This record gives structure tokens, sequence and C-alpha cells, in this order.
RNA sequence: AAUCCGCCUCCCAACAAGCUCUGCGUGGUGGGGAAGCCCGGGUGACAACCCCCCGAAGCCAGGGAGCCAAGAAAAGCCUCUAAGCACAACCUGCGGGAACCCGUACCGCAAACCGACACAGGUGGGCGGGUGCAAGAGCACUCAGGCGCGCGGGAGAA
RNA sequence: GAAUGCCGGCAUGAGUAACGAUAAAGAGGGUGAGAAUCCCUCUCGCCGUAAGCCCAAGGGUUCCUACGCAAUGGUCGUCAGCGUAGGGUUAGGCGGGACCUAAGGUGAAGCCGAAAGGCGUAGCCGAAGGGCAGCCGGUUAAUAUUCCGGCCCUUCCCGCAG
RNA sequence: AGCCGGUAGCGGGCGUGGAUCCCUGGAUGUCCGAAUGGGGGAACCCGGCCGGCGGGAACGCCGGUCACCGCGCGCGCGGGGGGAACCUGGGGAACUGAAACAUCUCAGUACCCAGAGGAGAGGAAAGAGAAAUCGACUCCCUGAGUAGCGGCGAGCGAAAGGGGACCAGCCUAAACCGUCCGGCUUGUCCGGGCGGGGUCGUGGGGCCCUCGGACCGAAUCCCCAGCCUAGCCGAAGCUGUUGGGAAGCAGCGCCAGAGAGGGUGAAAGCCCCGUAGGCGAAAGGUGGGGGGAUAGGUGAGGGUACCCGAGUACCCCGUGGUUCGUGGAGCCAUGGGGGAAUCUGGGCGGACCACCGCCUAAGGCUAAGUACUCCGGGUGACCGAUAGCGCACCAGUAC
């Protein structure tokens, strides 16, 4: 029905695996097709562009790579750890996303 | 279309008689071939309009059909 | 509901079409199954004139191709309306 | 050649069996077919007219049911069927079957 | 049913006419209009537009004669009357209004159709000019128009 | 490892036969990276009861123009019926239908047949036959008895008059 | 929490005021197609009537309606065509086999046609066949390659019984009573509807006497549990090191009703999707199980001899079916001829007769157990692009 991304646009993730294993950012974008989360100032990548209107001069530019969803992991805004998320029911009753290492909430 | 600005349009226009339904299409289907028209000269650049009022004539017509109904 | 505004599609953009306007002959695609008669009073109804004379054609799209697809494009009719001694259709004289 | 309106008699698939020889029971050596081949029996279809309330009926019928025709317009006479067509009245008839 | 048609009798007319329909001619009016020259067009040009002859297989036509093998149908059309209706209805003249759907490009004795091919094959109808040769749709040359056939350059054996 | 096996790939013959009518070519100028082959001029030859023109089949955008040359073109290609794109087919009178019938087809009535189905007067369908009102010129790169110009005509509806 | 399909781009929008998306219901649904106003070379053409639109009478458009056949007092309901196999019925080959061939075989197969459905068929003994017996039908195992059939060749090939699966039995016709209708040869008349009545093989019923006067219960309907058509929750890992990359190796842990499996930059129980274990429907479909109504169902003697399914049984002729090929050839079926009876009636137990037994023909319905796989899912000592479906790819396509 839905591809299953346990992270968003934008919430703090931690890379825990690749290159970039260790690093830590916001999640610009999320491509729920490629299962992929594009995250800020990781996974930057040389591509060439013609001399256009749009890139005169022209060269390089950097762009931010996909990273596979797995191999990112949000961090907790209530006690600043990497984790799984789990799901929890309110009294409303809504469900949301709460850290698994503490309980907080993860929006 | 907004989605709040489609809750709004079904709304009132369940309140119109039949009669009103069908002229209001009637200028919807005008107000439609005039973007038709700068559609081809080339002077549209908001051409999500246009699918706009195609499903606006629709939901017209869907709660026209309502009315008569019963 | 069928309006006027159903059996007239858009303004024919071309050389040929323009020349028209001088002599008050506007044309316009119209759906392929819309009558002489019936062109007549869409046109009137849609741009406040006078039709006094109404020539049809049909267009057959033509077969194009992108790559391995072979395809056509929709099949068209275009009509010819003639416009009452001195009346104006507007919008077209654009140009 | 056809269908029995009455008994729903229908022409019949039987075999014809040619045979030589002489049978056991005269002594012979036995009996042998020399031949057998597909053919039809065909009910004995007649015509049956017959005056009922001023129209004229006919029936294709088997010889055989031919007297269950009368018995069907004796039958009739409880019914009201004057003015209507003999297509009618066929129907009538066989109705009542 | 019938005033029509058919049949019988009579009167007038008859290779006359009349009436009617078509062809051709004229016809108010509108069109076109060459060679050559100059860059499809401009000019020629106020273009001229006339007389004679040949003359169809085409037209008048549903003409005529002969012959035997004896040569479609139905509607449009004219006439008759029946139900009906005769304030209707139809005819004639005139006026205003109304007049829909499809095809229409291009090839069509062929490189565009049938032959796997841009294939020396096949494909029905009409037009098919001039001169000479007895005639002609024959033959030779030629008009208009269209072509020189989608590998070439050499050499000069068998 | 063989079945003149099956499917594919690549060889040989071989730079060989052939390049599709013996109507036929020659030069100059132009274009272009490239020209015997595309454009223009002049000269030469071939068809002319056609190898010209106009219809109908059939084909179905091949028509016109712009930009192209990988492949298609039996060579070449700047060219093309080829690639991309844009444009182009205008009708009361032309042809067909809203008219008629022909063979035949279908088929109320009716007849027949194990089933499927086969017949069948009427009727219906069925045309390159009957019927029926447009001729000359002009115009577009490309349509014209279709648009325009002139001069004519047909049916249907309604009204007036006789 | 992203989205405006594959599909990026140009150019523009939507979404926690809950979008895209998924399930259910509804609305729209040009023209052809059973195609059904009429025609037709399917996707085109042309009409009648009512209503509407245009200035609208001609013309055109929009909405509605108009084929034919069957059954029922013009109007109603139904029919028509399609479906991979499966199923019944109506017709029905040949190659081949017999080491030739005709009977025979192949084979009632292939195929054609009609029809039925989610199954079809069959089904409640005029049975079986020897048991002093069984007890509807269907399907499996077995009986059995037996009994037999057979140019006694090639070959063909049962049933009873036994073990199992499933389980269920019903409604009528007739006698007699009543009622409506019509017929003319006027009535204790004949006939046609409808209602009552009745349904059996220890024979049963009717009618006339006699005594006796609440239990069952649907295959129908109603509610409901359960299920299907979207989904949801789901334990446990960090660090070092090699490397482009860790899930490798090393150090120290942890979960487990979850160590099936697939991902993740390589080889991960603890990163991801999952897995064990749980949860979930407003709407539609199902509902064989649970509950409740309804229809329906129910005595005993004695007398009466009224009734118990007709061109039928029965006999003969021609044939089919059965293991049965004319054989001692019965049984079941029926094309032709003849042609009964109503329980003291009739069929059957393999010619026929006697005896002894069995059974109730000529009307109808009936779940489940059974067959199939277009569709959905699960699983493979199944294939892995010459394989596996003809097609992993825009294939019943190009050609
Ligand atoms: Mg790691
Ligand atoms: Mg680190
Ligand atoms: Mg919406
Ligand atoms: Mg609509
Ligand atoms: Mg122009
Ligand atoms: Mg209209
Ligand atoms: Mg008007
Ligand atoms: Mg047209
Ligand atoms: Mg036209
Ligand atoms: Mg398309
Ligand atoms: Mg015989
Ligand atoms: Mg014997
Ligand atoms: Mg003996
Ligand atoms: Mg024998
Ligand atoms: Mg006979
Ligand atoms: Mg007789
Ligand atoms: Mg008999
Ligand atoms: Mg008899
Ligand atoms: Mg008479
Ligand atoms: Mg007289
Ligand atoms: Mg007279
Ligand atoms: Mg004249
Ligand atoms: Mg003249
Ligand atoms: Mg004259
Ligand atoms: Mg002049
Ligand atoms: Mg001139
Ligand atoms: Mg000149
Ligand atoms: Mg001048
Ligand atoms: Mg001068
Ligand atoms: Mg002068
Ligand atoms: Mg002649
Ligand atoms: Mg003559
Ligand atoms: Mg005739
Ligand atoms: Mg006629
Ligand atoms: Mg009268
Ligand atoms: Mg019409
Ligand atoms: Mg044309
Ligand atoms: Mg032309
Ligand atoms: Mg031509
Ligand atoms: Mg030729
Ligand atoms: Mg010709
Ligand atoms: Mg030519
Ligand atoms: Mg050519
Ligand atoms: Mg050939
Ligand atoms: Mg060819
Ligand atoms: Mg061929
Ligand atoms: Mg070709
Ligand atoms: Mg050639
Ligand atoms: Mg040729
Ligand atoms: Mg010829
Ligand atoms: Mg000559
Ligand atoms: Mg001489
Ligand atoms: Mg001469
Ligand atoms: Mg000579
Ligand atoms: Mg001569
Ligand atoms: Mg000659
Ligand atoms: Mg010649
Ligand atoms: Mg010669
Ligand atoms: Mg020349
Ligand atoms: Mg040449
Ligand atoms: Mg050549
Ligand atoms: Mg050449
Ligand atoms: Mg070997
Ligand atoms: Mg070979
Ligand atoms: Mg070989
Ligand atoms: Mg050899
Ligand atoms: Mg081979
Ligand atoms: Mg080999
Ligand atoms: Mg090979
Ligand atoms: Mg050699
Ligand atoms: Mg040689
Ligand atoms: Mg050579
Ligand atoms: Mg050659
Ligand atoms: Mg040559
Ligand atoms: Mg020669
Ligand atoms: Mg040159
Ligand atoms: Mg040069
Ligand atoms: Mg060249
Ligand atoms: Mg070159
Ligand atoms: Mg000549
Ligand atoms: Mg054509
Ligand atoms: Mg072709
Ligand atoms: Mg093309
Ligand atoms: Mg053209
Ligand atoms: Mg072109
Ligand atoms: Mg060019
Ligand atoms: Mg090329
Ligand atoms: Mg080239
Ligand atoms: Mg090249
Ligand atoms: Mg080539
Ligand atoms: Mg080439
Ligand atoms: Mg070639
Ligand atoms: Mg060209
Ligand atoms: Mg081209
Ligand atoms: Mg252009
Ligand atoms: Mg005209
Ligand atoms: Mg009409
Ligand atoms: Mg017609
Ligand atoms: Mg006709
Ligand atoms: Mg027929
Ligand atoms: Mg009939
Ligand atoms: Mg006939
Ligand atoms: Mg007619
Ligand atoms: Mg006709
Ligand atoms: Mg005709
Ligand atoms: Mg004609
Ligand atoms: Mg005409
Ligand atoms: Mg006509
Ligand atoms: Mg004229
Ligand atoms: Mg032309
Ligand atoms: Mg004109
Ligand atoms: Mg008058
Ligand atoms: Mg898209
Ligand atoms: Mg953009
Ligand atoms: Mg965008
Ligand atoms: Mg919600
Ligand atoms: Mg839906
Ligand atoms: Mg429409
Ligand atoms: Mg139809
Ligand atoms: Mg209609
Ligand atoms: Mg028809
Ligand atoms: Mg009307
Ligand atoms: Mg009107
Ligand atoms: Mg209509
Ligand atoms: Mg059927
Ligand atoms: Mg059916
Ligand atoms: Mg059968
Ligand atoms: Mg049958
Ligand atoms: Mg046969
Ligand atoms: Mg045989
Ligand atoms: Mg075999
Ligand atoms: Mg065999
Ligand atoms: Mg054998
Ligand atoms: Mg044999
Ligand atoms: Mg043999
Ligand atoms: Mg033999
Ligand atoms: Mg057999
Ligand atoms: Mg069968
Ligand atoms: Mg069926
Ligand atoms: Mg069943
Ligand atoms: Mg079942
Ligand atoms: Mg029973
Ligand atoms: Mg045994
Ligand atoms: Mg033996
Ligand atoms: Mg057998
Ligand atoms: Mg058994
Ligand atoms: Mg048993
Ligand atoms: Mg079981
Ligand atoms: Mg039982
Ligand atoms: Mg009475
Ligand atoms: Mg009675
Ligand atoms: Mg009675
Ligand atoms: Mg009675
Ligand atoms: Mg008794
Ligand atoms: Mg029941
Ligand atoms: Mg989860
Ligand atoms: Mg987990
Ligand atoms: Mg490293
Ligand atoms: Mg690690
Ligand atoms: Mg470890
Ligand atoms: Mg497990
Ligand atoms: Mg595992
Ligand atoms: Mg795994
Ligand atoms: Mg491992
Ligand atoms: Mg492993
Ligand atoms: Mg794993
Ligand atoms: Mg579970
Ligand atoms: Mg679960
Ligand atoms: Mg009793
Ligand atoms: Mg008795
Ligand atoms: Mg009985
Ligand atoms: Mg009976
Ligand atoms: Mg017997
Ligand atoms: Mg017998
Ligand atoms: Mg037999
Ligand atoms: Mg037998
Ligand atoms: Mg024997
Ligand atoms: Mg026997
Ligand atoms: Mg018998
Ligand atoms: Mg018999
Ligand atoms: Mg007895
Ligand atoms: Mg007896
Ligand atoms: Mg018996
Ligand atoms: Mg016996
Ligand atoms: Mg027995
Ligand atoms: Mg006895
Ligand atoms: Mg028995
Ligand atoms: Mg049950
Ligand atoms: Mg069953
Ligand atoms: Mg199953
Ligand atoms: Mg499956
Ligand atoms: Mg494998
Ligand atoms: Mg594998
Ligand atoms: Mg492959
Ligand atoms: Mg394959
Ligand atoms: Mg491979
Ligand atoms: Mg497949
Ligand atoms: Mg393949
Ligand atoms: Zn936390």
């Amino acid at each position: 029905m839905r591809v299953k991304m346990h992270v968003k646009k934008g919430d703090t993730v931690l890379v825990a695996s690749g290159k970039y294993k260790g690093r830590v950012g916001k999640v610009k974008e999320v491509l729920p097709k490629k299962y992929a989360v594009i995250v800020e100032g990781v996974n930057i990548v040389k591509k060439a562009v013609r001399v256009s209107p749009k890139y005169p001069q022209g060269g390089f530019i950097e762009k931010e790579a996909p990273l596979h969803a797995s191999k990112v992991r949000p961090i907790c805004p209530a006690c600043g750890k990497p984790t799984r998320v789990r799901k929890k029911f309110l009294e409303n009753g809504k469900k949301i996303r709460v850290c698994a290492k503490c309980g907080g909430a993860l929006d | 279309m907004k989605l709040s600005e489609v809750r709004k349009q079904l709304e009132e226009a369940r309140k119109l008689s039949p009669v009103e339904l069908e002229k209001l299409v009637r200028e919807k289907k005008r107000e439609l071939m005039e973007l038709r028209f700068q559609a081809s000269i080339g002077q549209l650049s908001q051409n999500h309009k246009i699918r706009d009022l195609k499903r606006q004539i629709a939901r017209l017509l869907t709660v026209l059909n309502e009315k008569r109904r019963q | 509901m069928k309006t006027a505004y159903d059996v007239i599609l858009a303004p024919v953009l071309s050389e040929k079409a323009y020349a028209g306007f001088a002599e008050g002959k506007y044309t316009f695609w119209v759906h392929p199954k819309a009558t002489k008669t019936e062109i007549k009073n869409a046109v009137e109804t849609a741009f406040k004139v006078k039709v006094v004379k109404v020539n049809t054609l049909h267009v057959r799209g033509k077969k194009k191709r992108l790559g391995r697809y072979l395809g056509k494009r929709p099949d068209r009719k275009k009509a010819i309306v003639q416009v009452a001694p001195g009346q104006k259709i507007e919008a077209l004289e654009g140009l | 050649s056809k269908v029995c309106e009455i008994s729903g008699k229908r022409p019949i698939v039987a075999n014809s069996i040619q045979r030589r020889g002489k049978a056991k029971r005269e002594g012979g050596v036995g009996k042998k077919t020399t031949g057998i081949s597909k053919r039809r029996q065909y009910p004995n279809l007649q015509k049956v007219r017959v005056r009922v309330a001023g129209q004229e009926i006919t029936f294709r019928v088997a010889a055989s049911h031919i007297p269950k025709v009368y018995e069907l317009v004796e039958r009739a006479k409880g019914l009201k069927l004057e003015g209507l067509s003999p297509k009618e009245i066929k129907k009538e008839l066989l109705k009542l079957l």
C-alpha cells in the first residue's frame, strides 16, 4: 500500500554505515520509491554540467547523493542517542513514533 | 485547487438549485474554453488551472446529479 | 452537459486561417462529430455573432513514432465559419 | 419425418445389421455379421385436421397417438376458445396434455 | 372506385399546324489573351479577337431503315379515383426563410496499385495535336508536356 | 563429432558474377567538409495512340515547406517517395447517403430439418443501371465545379395571390 | 508525510484544515458488440413518437422511448450472449491394433451441436440377488484383470459383497368433498381452472361405522458468531580493525513464543523489511455453524371394493445399453404393429413352467461426500534467458 519509511523529512539522523559512518544530519528529502533518503552534507559527489544559461562558466557542481534508507537512524530529541523507532498509542488515540532507548517522542 | 477550497465548493454547490448548477457549469465550461485558447497561443503559464476547472465542472455536475436522483 | 464550449475547442493558428479574418472567415477546431448546423449555433452563442456559412473538413491525425513505438495523433475536424457582413470575432483578431 | 407434437416421438438412430450363415439353433455353424451401418427410424408421422371452435387445427402426430388428438378436442369443450387464432387454439390444446 | 387506361361507334384534324422538350447559334454581362524582351512574375496590350475550308465514333435522340437470335426492373414524373376532407388540400406564380452526414491531400500503365525489391511482367474508362506515306488509333519525324531509364571512367583480345 | 539434425555465430567461393532494358551524353556557373550523381544555363539524345493529360480501383500523408544524411537509394549524395518538425484536403449543384430497383442476399406469412440449420410469394437490402439542380475565370508553397468573382439553377418550410 | 502513473524535463500546483496511495459503496460511462428503433461492409448510416434547445416551421442537436420469442390477466415477468477447463444430453470419425482384412479394435474417443451451473450428473427401489439377506444416490479403496465377453483372435471387461467419505429425505396424479367458470344432448350431465383431501409395499389411501384427541420441524425466511474484500502492533549492538564499502576479523554484550526468509556498498538473530505471537471493518460480499420463526409433519380397530399415473404394462418385429459380438439371452431403453388390468392388480430373481421370495412401472424435486482451475495464496532433491509459458523485454506483437 505504501513503502515503510522509518525516517522522515526532516528529523535528525545518524548515518551508521558506508563511507560517511558516524556523521549526523537532518533529512533533506525522502524518496519512498527508491527507498532512499537525502541527508544534508552527506554523500557528496561531483557532477559535471554543460556550460549553459543555468550554469555559465560551467565546470562541476556538488550534489548530495541518496543513501539507502536502512543506513540511517533517527536521533532522539530527548536522550540524544541513535535509536530504533517504536509506535505508541495516545488517548486520541493517534499513534506516534517514540524513541526506543528512552521514551521520548520523535514526531 | 486547494483542499479547503474544494470542501467549500461542495458546500456552496449543494445549496444551489439544479437550475443554478446548470447555469454555473455553463459559465465554467466557458471559462475553460478561454483557458484553452490562451493555452494554444502560448499565454497560459499557470496551466494547472485547466485541470482545476475540469474537475470543478465534474464536481458541480456530480452534485447536480445528486439533486436529480430523488 | 452539452454547451457551445463543448463544440468549439481551439482556434486554428496558421497562415491559412489568418488570411480568412480579412473577409470574416474564422477557423476553429471543433469536435469531430459536430454538425454544421450545430456549429452555427455554437459559434454564435460563444462569440455573439451571426453565422452565415459553415464549411467543415476532417483532419486525419499524422502517424508518428517514438523509437520502437509507431503511433498516431488524434483525428481532428476543423470548421470555417462565415460571420455576417461587417461583424467581427475579436478574440481571434488577436492575432 | 420429424417430431410428434403429442408424444414427443423423435427420430432415433438404429443399426442395420447384415448377417450370413445358418443359426446355431438350426444346426448351423453360427451367424456371421457381414456388415453394420447406421440408419434412422422415423416416427410414423401423419396429418390430423380437426375443426375446433370453428377454426381448422392441424396436428403432425405419430399414428400411435392419433386418438390422443381427439381426446384433447373433447377436453377443449370446457374452454372459452372462440375468438382465438388457430395458432392460439393449438397452444391451448397442447397445454392440456 | 374512376371523368383515367383498354375496347367499340361517330365528328374535325393529319407527311399542316399547334403544343411541348432538347441541341446548336446569337445573346445583357463577365473572362482570357502569344512570340520576344527583362528580374513564377513584369512587359508586349486599349492586344487582335475576323474570313474560308475539313469535320466526327460526340450532340439533337426516346431519329430512320433493315434483320432475327426478338432485345431489365422500380422510383422520380403525368393521369385516375377510395377512404377522408372540402375553414382543409393540391396546382401555378412570387417572396422570405431553411438546406444535414461522408469523400476531396498526393501516386494512379506506376519508384506510391498486384508481383518479398525504387522488379524490362500485370492493371478498367476518357483525351490523345501537326506533316507525309491510298486509309488509319498503322509507320517516320515532330507540338504541348515528359524524359536520358540511381554506378561510372577507360581499353578496342579470345 | 556426425542424425542432407536444431538455433546462432563466422568462414569459403572473392575483391570474383552482378549493380535491372544499348533513349546518350558534353561543358560552364552555383552550393558545400566532401560533388560524374543536388541546383541553374547552354548544347546533345529519347517518348509523343506516349514514356503526355484527366478519371475509377487500390495504396493511405507518400502532398507542401523548413532543418538534416546513420540507415533505406544496387554507386555517390549537399538530393529523395528517407529522418525530425510545421503546414495542407473547405461543396444544397461533383461522387455516395437522407431516392429507385437488377442478379443475388436477407426474409412477416408459411414449409422443412437429430441439434447447429436448410428453404421461402410479400417486404427489406443490394449499382459503375434508372433518377437527380454548376458553368467560365481568378487565387495558395500546398485545396478548389468545394474559397473568391460573374452569371445561372434545385428541393424543403412558411406566407401572399390567382 | 509526502504527492501530481511508467517519466525525467520545460512550465505550473496539491498536502498534519491529513494529500498521493489502499479497500468498500456510489456517480459519470462517446460509438460497436447478444446489440435489441431501422439499415449495415462492427465501431457507420438513417428514422417514428414525447419533451427541451436555436430566430426555429424547414435544419440540427440534447434527454427519454420504440426488435423478436416464451409465459401470465396493451400491460407485467422472463429469455437472447459470454466463460480456461470441468459436467449432462443430442450426434459421432479415422489413422491405428488384429504383424494383410471385412466382424472386432481404436471408441462412444477426437470432434460438432444443445444445455447446466459453481459444479453438473444421480438420487429415496416395479432395486439388488440367494444372504432364511441388504436397504436412496454420489465418490474413493477393495472385490478383480475375477465373473464372463471375444473372427474364443487382437483384445474387451462388469456386478453383488466388504472397507471408507458424506448423509435427508420430500411434493404430487387418482378416489372422495367444495367452489368459480362454459358447453348444449338441462343436469345426481360433461368438461377446464382453483381449494380441500392423499402419497404407500409390514401394501397405502378414499368413503361409512367405532373408540382415542401436545410433541416433531425444515432444503424457506429473519438475526447472529465466523470468514473474504484495506491494514496494524511486534524483542535484542556498541566499539576497534582491514577495506571504496563490514554484515569479515577482534573485544565486550544482548534478545528469543521471533536463529523462516529477503535487503542493506561484502558474509547481520539485535540497521531495514519481516518472522513468533497478537490485533483489525463503518461498507460490500459470504454465512454449510449458533439462535428464532414459518411451511410442513401425527391415532386404532371394523365395514366398503371407490382409487393407486395408458397407446403405458404386455406380446411380436427393428435396434441400442450391460462383461454379454444372436448366444440357452434374461434385464434396462424404444422406432413399427397389436394392445390390458387397479392389489384376486402388476414388474423382477438370465429362455420357459411350477414353487418360493423380492419389489411397486408408466409424474416431479432433493443438500452433502465428487470433477475442474480463468482467478488468489502457500510450497518445491522444479527451470534459470537455446532453459522455464509461444512471451522474464510493449507478444499472440513484429513478420
Ligand atoms: Mg558499521
Ligand atoms: Mg565513528
Ligand atoms: Mg480530491
Ligand atoms: Mg454527459
Ligand atoms: Mg499564404
Ligand atoms: Mg445545437
Ligand atoms: Mg442564429
Ligand atoms: Mg466531411
Ligand atoms: Mg463536406
Ligand atoms: Mg493515444
Ligand atoms: Mg435391417
Ligand atoms: Mg440359437
Ligand atoms: Mg443342440
Ligand atoms: Mg458371431
Ligand atoms: Mg407425412
Ligand atoms: Mg389424417
Ligand atoms: Mg406403437
Ligand atoms: Mg396403434
Ligand atoms: Mg372496376
Ligand atoms: Mg364516358
Ligand atoms: Mg370514355
Ligand atoms: Mg446555348
Ligand atoms: Mg456563345
Ligand atoms: Mg439560349
Ligand atoms: Mg477585357
Ligand atoms: Mg498576360
Ligand atoms: Mg512572357
Ligand atoms: Mg496593361
Ligand atoms: Mg506602353
Ligand atoms: Mg492599338
Ligand atoms: Mg465508327
Ligand atoms: Mg429508334
Ligand atoms: Mg422486379
Ligand atoms: Mg417500392
Ligand atoms: Mg365518405
Ligand atoms: Mg441526418
Ligand atoms: Mg480536392
Ligand atoms: Mg485533385
Ligand atoms: Mg496525376
Ligand atoms: Mg506498361
Ligand atoms: Mg489508361
Ligand atoms: Mg505517369
Ligand atoms: Mg512518380
Ligand atoms: Mg516475384
Ligand atoms: Mg512494388
Ligand atoms: Mg505475395
Ligand atoms: Mg514498396
Ligand atoms: Mg530503376
Ligand atoms: Mg515496373
Ligand atoms: Mg490494357
Ligand atoms: Mg496522327
Ligand atoms: Mg512524295
Ligand atoms: Mg492526312
Ligand atoms: Mg507507309
Ligand atoms: Mg498509309
Ligand atoms: Mg504495327
Ligand atoms: Mg506508333
Ligand atoms: Mg521506330
Ligand atoms: Mg522540350
Ligand atoms: Mg540513360
Ligand atoms: Mg540503371
Ligand atoms: Mg545516369
Ligand atoms: Mg559419434
Ligand atoms: Mg543441408
Ligand atoms: Mg550441407
Ligand atoms: Mg555433399
Ligand atoms: Mg546444422
Ligand atoms: Mg551438428
Ligand atoms: Mg547455419
Ligand atoms: Mg573465379
Ligand atoms: Mg571474370
Ligand atoms: Mg563485371
Ligand atoms: Mg541485369
Ligand atoms: Mg544500365
Ligand atoms: Mg537495342
Ligand atoms: Mg558541373
Ligand atoms: Mg562545378
Ligand atoms: Mg554528386
Ligand atoms: Mg559527394
Ligand atoms: Mg502524333
Ligand atoms: Mg480513394
Ligand atoms: Mg503499401
Ligand atoms: Mg512517413
Ligand atoms: Mg496536393
Ligand atoms: Mg511530407
Ligand atoms: Mg532542403
Ligand atoms: Mg544516407
Ligand atoms: Mg551517405
Ligand atoms: Mg555519410
Ligand atoms: Mg542503402
Ligand atoms: Mg549509399
Ligand atoms: Mg535496389
Ligand atoms: Mg517530394
Ligand atoms: Mg519527408
Ligand atoms: Mg509552413
Ligand atoms: Mg456553390
Ligand atoms: Mg431528413
Ligand atoms: Mg437506401
Ligand atoms: Mg429499395
Ligand atoms: Mg436464407
Ligand atoms: Mg417463422
Ligand atoms: Mg426472394
Ligand atoms: Mg425504402
Ligand atoms: Mg438502395
Ligand atoms: Mg446510382
Ligand atoms: Mg448514376
Ligand atoms: Mg448529384
Ligand atoms: Mg444526390
Ligand atoms: Mg449551368
Ligand atoms: Mg495539385
Ligand atoms: Mg460560387
Ligand atoms: Mg391562396
Ligand atoms: Mg507523465
Ligand atoms: Mg521546473
Ligand atoms: Mg517540478
Ligand atoms: Mg481519516
Ligand atoms: Mg470503484
Ligand atoms: Mg459527445
Ligand atoms: Mg442497431
Ligand atoms: Mg432516437
Ligand atoms: Mg439488422
Ligand atoms: Mg420535437
Ligand atoms: Mg423545433
Ligand atoms: Mg435523439
Ligand atoms: Mg444459448
Ligand atoms: Mg447462457
Ligand atoms: Mg453422448
Ligand atoms: Mg436434443
Ligand atoms: Mg459420418
Ligand atoms: Mg478400421
Ligand atoms: Mg496410436
Ligand atoms: Mg490402437
Ligand atoms: Mg496391441
Ligand atoms: Mg491393421
Ligand atoms: Mg501391421
Ligand atoms: Mg493394407
Ligand atoms: Mg465402443
Ligand atoms: Mg458427447
Ligand atoms: Mg451457454
Ligand atoms: Mg449439487
Ligand atoms: Mg463443492
Ligand atoms: Mg416414491
Ligand atoms: Mg479375489
Ligand atoms: Mg479362445
Ligand atoms: Mg467398448
Ligand atoms: Mg458398492
Ligand atoms: Mg459401503
Ligand atoms: Mg473428505
Ligand atoms: Mg442412509
Ligand atoms: Mg352454467
Ligand atoms: Mg371435469
Ligand atoms: Mg365438476
Ligand atoms: Mg372442477
Ligand atoms: Mg386397504
Ligand atoms: Mg422442503
Ligand atoms: Mg513493525
Ligand atoms: Mg525489529
Ligand atoms: Mg579506512
Ligand atoms: Mg562495525
Ligand atoms: Mg563478532
Ligand atoms: Mg521459524
Ligand atoms: Mg536468516
Ligand atoms: Mg538473510
Ligand atoms: Mg556467516
Ligand atoms: Mg552464506
Ligand atoms: Mg540479515
Ligand atoms: Mg500468525
Ligand atoms: Mg501476523
Ligand atoms: Mg383406519
Ligand atoms: Mg376397485
Ligand atoms: Mg404406482
Ligand atoms: Mg400421461
Ligand atoms: Mg418382460
Ligand atoms: Mg426388443
Ligand atoms: Mg450391443
Ligand atoms: Mg443387445
Ligand atoms: Mg455363446
Ligand atoms: Mg443380451
Ligand atoms: Mg421391453
Ligand atoms: Mg414400441
Ligand atoms: Mg400381488
Ligand atoms: Mg396379476
Ligand atoms: Mg419390466
Ligand atoms: Mg421372468
Ligand atoms: Mg429381482
Ligand atoms: Mg408368485
Ligand atoms: Mg426386486
Ligand atoms: Mg445438509
Ligand atoms: Mg453434490
Ligand atoms: Mg478442489
Ligand atoms: Mg497460482
Ligand atoms: Mg538450477
Ligand atoms: Mg537459483
Ligand atoms: Mg538470449
Ligand atoms: Mg524462451
Ligand atoms: Mg547467458
Ligand atoms: Mg505469462
Ligand atoms: Mg523470446
Ligand atoms: Zn530517547
